[PDB]
């Protein structure tokens, strides 16, 4: 009568993590600092853009005043 | 060229120009001219919106000038940096700087060594940083 039986206990492994706490807060300052640069790209290149749109019409001026002026010489020379 | 632009307040175009020719000072071994022009150009970029994040780049390059000096003067150079501009001691450059100081105290080369190709393994370095790295573990 040396029949014997037994019972099971079980264990958890632990979960995925304890490589998640280093690289992780990093990455997050990382990933701040681009945040903060590319706000700081984004002002600066809605400033350049306006000040190329600024640019145009002085252009546009200058070319049509002398367009104007070269016509008007022309015309009392001859 | 650098002073003609800083003449007309030029400020970018003349830094660059004080970058190369610091640079090339380092490259023929002229430290003090080198270390003045990176501290100079830090010293202007800490007080930027956008070029303060590099303000921490110059300055290594000058502390490592100091290393082909002497020891005790890049301890004390790296000290006067770190309390100018707090936020460098957080940087990856002062504590690669402090392990070699460390292992460079005592006679240790393995150290220096394992550092050294830790930091290569994150970021390659340059011919001008290796050679500088080189010439430092050659003095001892």
């Amino acid at each position: 009568d040396m029949r014997n039986e037994l019972e099971e206990m079980q264990r958890r492994a632990d979960q995925l993590a304890d490589e998640s706490l280093e690289s992780t807060r990093r990455m997050l300052q990382l990933v701040e600092e681009s945040k903060d640069a590319g706000i700081r790209t984004l002002v600066m290149l809605d400033e350049q853009g306006e000040q190329l749109e600024r640019i145009e019409e002085g252009m546009d001026q200058i070319n049509k005043d002398m367009k104007e002026a070269e016509k008007n010489l022309t015309d009392l020379g001859k | 060229s650098a002073d003609y632009y800083k003449g007309e307040e030029s400020n970018s175009s003349a830094n660059k120009c004080l970058l190369k020719v610091a640079g090339y000072a380092a490259q023929l071994e002229q430290y003090q001219k080198a270390i003045d022009i990176y501290e100079q150009v830090g010293t202007s970029a800490m007080d930027s919106p956008l070029l303060k994040y590099s303000a921490k780049d110059y300055f290594f390059k000058a502390a490592l000038c100091h290393f082909c000096i002497d020891m005790l003067n890049a301890k004390l150079a790296v000290q006067k940096y770190e309390e100018l501009f707090p936020a460098f001691s957080d940087s990856r450059e002062c504590k690669l700087m402090k392990k070699l100081l460390e292992a460079h105290e005592e006679q240790n080369v393995d150290s220096y060594t394992e550092s050294v190709k830790e930091y290569d393994s994150i970021s390659r370095l340059d011919q001008w940083l290796t050679t500088m790295l080189l010439r430092i573990k050659k003095t001892i």
